[PDB]
């Protein structure tokens, strides 16, 4: 007997009740996935249509066949992937990363050292110090490039070492 | 139009050899001038392949379904368990425009035909659950691989220009990936439709088994050669 | 140096003393483009219930 | 001419890498476990789990 005049508890209320049912056969229903905007040239972590990993993202030549959404190269490690949105072919490198090594002249003399990264390009160090020399080795940072040639005294690696005079 | 036609025109139910057919992508993977073994469903080298030229066949785990043609006669096909309305039942069809994929539980007519005067074949529909429309799949040959897993129905196609006279050519070509569907149902028969005017037709099925291949990836990602371990002492 | 030498006086060479890894700045996250949408604009401004 | 005549160093060369391919193989193996990602893990369970 729905009148406009009843009061609240005599309104007419419109009831929707809503149930979620996970019977065995696939999920065909759910709610949105969200995404962010790309980045390029950065090592980050991403989380490309369910596939994750770290790395730094590069643009390639590489040609997929119309329907694959990624490739790897040899022993199961992806390379490439594409992007769900723009279609198109991304390249992944991992992150640089090596080794650090420390050379003195020995404490008895003095205490004034040189750092080395093994297989590191001087181009993300981190800090500055002093000056900075880039060799088929790796990176070094401490001492100065001469342009003589002696005996070796501590052998550095790929026909060239270090010595002490400064270092 | 549930009518009846005749229970036989040529019935030649006979054998041929496979030959090198029957090979299709695995997965979305891309890879390069590589060799790669992977172990799944395919239809093994030099099989014994049935050619027919129309009863319910069964599934069994994987089909391979093959046919030379012109003016595409074939239509589509029905998959099920019972045929019948106690069940789901999956149904393909085709016409000029669109392709036609329902899961509902039917009442298939017990010959199945179309015509044109897309119904007749089923004498009622209801319950349906999954509707699909899409871009048509169809001197030709077309080859397609149907499988059914964790309630996932595949299928793979390929069409190939060809000229030879009679059987499968001795080529090579691998199928691409074609369709996914995500419906749970326990595929065990399947049957063939064809709209022949009122006034039968050559195909070749064989069946998959679990094996081991090895198969060649180019510069561009392109199958070209395969290779079944368990055919002879020098492919193993 | 002295750390993983354990001693107080280090004699002339080259030892290696730890590792070096760039860490990751942020996270990215795609996804296809979001579509299809559920049908709840029909059911709840039903004219008539 | 004649090929094949410097086998014993590309017998090293072949030997090092096998070793190598197939140590970093093994990295895909569930050793009995439910998954062979760690991150996949760690999303999926509870830490004492
Ligand atoms: C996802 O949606 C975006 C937004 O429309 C699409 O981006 C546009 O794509 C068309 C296709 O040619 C371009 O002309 C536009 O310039 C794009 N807009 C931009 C870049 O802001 C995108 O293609 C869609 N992705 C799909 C459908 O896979
Ligand atoms: C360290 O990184 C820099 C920056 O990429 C490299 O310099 C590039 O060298 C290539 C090849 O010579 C050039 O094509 C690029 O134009 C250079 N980029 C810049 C910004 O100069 C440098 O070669 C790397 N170090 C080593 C040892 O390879
Ligand atoms: C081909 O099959 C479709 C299957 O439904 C027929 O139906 C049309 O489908 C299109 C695509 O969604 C719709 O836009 C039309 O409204 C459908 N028609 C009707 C009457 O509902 C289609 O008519 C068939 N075409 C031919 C030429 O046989
Ligand atoms: C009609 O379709 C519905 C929707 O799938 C069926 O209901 C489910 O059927 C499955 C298949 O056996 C069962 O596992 C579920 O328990 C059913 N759920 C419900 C809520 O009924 C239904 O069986 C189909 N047939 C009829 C006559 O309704
Ligand atoms: C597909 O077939 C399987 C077996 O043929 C069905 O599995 C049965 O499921 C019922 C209800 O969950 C159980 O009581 C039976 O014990 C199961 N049988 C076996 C052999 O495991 C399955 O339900 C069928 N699914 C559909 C959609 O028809
Ligand atoms: C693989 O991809 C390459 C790269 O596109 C193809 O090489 C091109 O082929 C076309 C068609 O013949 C030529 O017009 C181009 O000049 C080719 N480019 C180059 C750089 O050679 C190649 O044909 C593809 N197929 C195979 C088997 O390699
Ligand atoms: C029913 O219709 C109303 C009226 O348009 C919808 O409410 C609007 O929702 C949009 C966002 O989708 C807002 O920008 C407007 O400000 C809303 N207007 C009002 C008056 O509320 C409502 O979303 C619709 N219901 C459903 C389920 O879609
Ligand atoms: C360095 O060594 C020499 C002899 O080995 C010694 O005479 C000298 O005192 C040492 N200098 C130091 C420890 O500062
Ligand atoms: C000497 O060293 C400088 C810088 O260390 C270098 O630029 C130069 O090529 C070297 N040789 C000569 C002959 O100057
Ligand atoms: C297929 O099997 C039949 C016997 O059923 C045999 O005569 C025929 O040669 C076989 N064809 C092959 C193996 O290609």
């Amino acid at each position: 007997g729905f009148q406009p005049t009843n009061g609240v508890g005599y309104q007419p209320y419109r009831v929707v009740v809503l149930s979620f049912e996970l019977l065995h056969a696939p999920a065909t229903v759910c709610g949105p996935k969200k995404s962010t905007n790309l980045v390029k040239n950065k090592c980050v972590n991403f989380n490309f249509n369910g596939l994750t990993g770290t790395g730094v993202l590069t643009e390639s030549n590489k040609k997929f066949l119309p329907f694959q959404q990624f490739g790897r190269d040899i022993a199961d490690t992806t390379d490439a992937v594409r992007d769900p949105q723009t279609l198109e072919i991304l390249d992944i490198t991992p992150c640089s990363f090596g080794g650090v090594s420390v050379i003195t002249p020995g404490t008895n003399t003095s205490n004034q050292v040189a750092v080395l990264y093994q297989g590191v390009n001087c181009t993300e160090v981190p800090s500055t110090g002093s000056n900075v020399f880039q060799t088929r080795a790796g990176c070094l940072i401490g001492a100065e490039h001469v342009n003589n040639s002696y005996e070796c005294d501590i052998p550095i690696g790929a026909g060239i070492c270090a010595s002490y005079q400064s270092i | 139009q549930c009518v009846n036609l005749r229970t036989r025109t040529q019935l030649p139910p006979a054998y041929t050899n496979s030959f090198t057919r029957g090979v299709y992508y695995p997965d979305k993977v891309f890879r390069s001038s590589v060799l790669h073994s992977t172990q799944d469903l395919f239809l093994p080298f030099f099989s014994n392949v049935t050619w027919f030229h129309n009863p319910v066949l069964p599934f069994n785990d994987g089909v391979y379904f093959a046919s030379t043609e012109k003016s595409n006669i074939i239509r589509g096909w029905i998959f099920g368990t019972t045929l019948d309305s106690k069940t789901q039942s999956l149904l393909i069809v085709n016409n000029a425009t669109n392709v036609v994929i329902k899961v509902c539980e039917f009442q298939f007519c017990n010959d199945p035909f179309l015509d044109v005067y897309e119904s007749g074949v089923y004498s009622s529909a209801n319950n349906c659950t999954f509707e699909y429309v899409s871009q048509p799949f169809l001197k030709n040959l077309r080859e397609f691989v149907f499988k059914n897993i964790d309630g996932y129905f595949k299928i793979y196609s390929k069409h190939t220009p060809i000229n030879l006279v009679r059987d499968l050519p001795q080529g090579f070509s691998a199928l691409e990936p074609l369709v996914d569907l995500p419906i749970g149902i326990n595929i065990t028969r399947f049957q063939t439709l064809l709209a022949l005017h009122r006034s039968a037709a050559a195909y070749y099925v064989g069946y998959l088994q679990p094996r081991t291949f090895l198969l060649k990836y180019n510069e561009n990602g392109t199958i070209t050669d395969a290779v079944d371990c368990a055919l002879d002492p020098l492919s193993e | 140096t002295k750390c993983t030498l354990k001693s107080f006086t280090v004699e002339k060479g080259i030892y290696q003393t730890s590792n070096f890894r760039v860490q990751p700045t942020e996270s990215i996250v795609r996804f296809p483009n979001i579509t299809n949408l559920c049908p709840f604009g029909e059911v709840f401004n039903a004219t008539r219930f | 001419s004649t090929a094949s005549a410097l086998g014993k160093l590309q017998n090293v060369v072949n030997q090092n890498a096998q070793a190598l391919n197939t140590l970093v193989k093994q990295l895909s193996s569930n050793f009995g476990a439910i998954s062979s990602v760690l991150n996949d893990i760690l999303s999926r369970l509870d830490p004492p789990e």
